[PDB]
């Protein structure tokens, strides 16, 4: 459905 | 200072964020590791800061289901952590490659998770990263142990005590008391958990949109669901443990050392 993708990690809030 | 004479480098095992992890030897043990080379150089002020606390986080915590830290060493314009070799990639690519697990092989792999999640938050470590980007398996082998990595981002916690500790993770894993801003703690790790387990069982996520302000919406409303077919064959237990990992209040959120109590993790 949603399938998987990477994903990376942010040490802030950023708008995105 | 003491890198140089203790450890020899060896074949490049992977690149990274102005690091490279070489296979090494300490020479007169002849044991062998993994050491993170990382360019002192080339880093903002803000990694140091990080760099310092993924070394004395990673410090505390002995666990089969945890990378072990052996050594933090300082040299001129390079950092070596020195970890366990680990040679079965991420848990995230053996569940692209195999798309999704049965629910005994689910079952076994998030109970190592639990255990990990477990000892980090006995020893008041919240990881906070909880993604199988960041989960990598011991060996190539059959039933290799699931070893939790990337430290980077965890904080350090006095008892039960919750605080803002800031927004940080990965936009689909978040949990909903960082999304409201509210003060967290431990409880965030379950809820990773949960996504991972969903993950785990069908190979795709529960939460997903293209804009980032909509997912947030879905993770704060907890809007999940367990769409057929491919849920339909799946035991009511299994999505009981998953409701109460993925409970947007972290009070009524299920802990570490119950979620490894659960029927669906105990006995078998
Ligand atoms: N202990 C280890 N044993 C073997 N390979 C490792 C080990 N730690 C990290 N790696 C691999 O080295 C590469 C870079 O890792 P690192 O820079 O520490 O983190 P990240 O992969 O999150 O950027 C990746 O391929 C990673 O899987």
């Amino acid at each position: 459905r949603n399938k998987l993708r990477r994903q990376h990690s942010y040490d802030t809030f950023v708008d995105l | 200072t003491r890198f140089t004479e203790e450890y020899q480098l060896f074949e490049e095992l992977g690149k990274g964020a102005f690091s490279v992890v070489r296979r090494c030897v300490k020479v007169l043990a002849g044991q062998e590791y993994a050491a993170k080379i990382i360019n002192t150089k080339k880093l903002s002020a803000r990694d140091h800061q990080k760099l310092e606390r993924e070394a004395r986080i990673c410090r505390l915590l002995k666990h089969p289901n945890i990378v072990r830290l052996h050594d933090s060493i300082s040299e001129e314009g390079h950092h070596y952590l020195i970890f366990d070799l680990v040679t079965g990639g991420e848990l995230f690519e053996d569940i692209v490659a195999r798309e999704y697990y049965s629910e005994a092989d689910a079952s076994h792999c998030i109970q190592q998770i639990l255990e990990a999640v477990l000892h980090c938050h006995q020893m008041g470590v919240v990881h906070r990263d909880l993604k199988p980007e960041n989960l990598l398996l011991a060996s190539k082998l059959k039933g290799a142990a699931v070893k939790l990595a990337d430290f980077g981002l965890a904080i350090e916690v006095e008892g039960e005590q919750q605080a803002w500790f800031g927004f940080a993770g990965t936009p689909g894993y978040l949990s909903p008391e960082v999304l409201r801003k509210d003060p967290y703690g431990k409880p965030v790790d379950l809820w990773a958990c949960g996504v991972i387990l969903y993950i785990l069982l069908v190979g795709y996520p529960p939460f997903w949109d293209e804009d980032q302000h909509r997912l947030y919406k879905q993770i704060k409303a907890g809007a999940y669901d367990f769409p057929s077919p491919e849920w339909d064959t799946v035991t009511p237990e299994a999505k009981d443990l998953i409701n109460k990992m993925l409970t947007i209040n972290p009070s009524k959120r299920i802990t570490a050392a119950e979620a490894l109590k659960h029927p669906w993790i105990s006995h078998r």
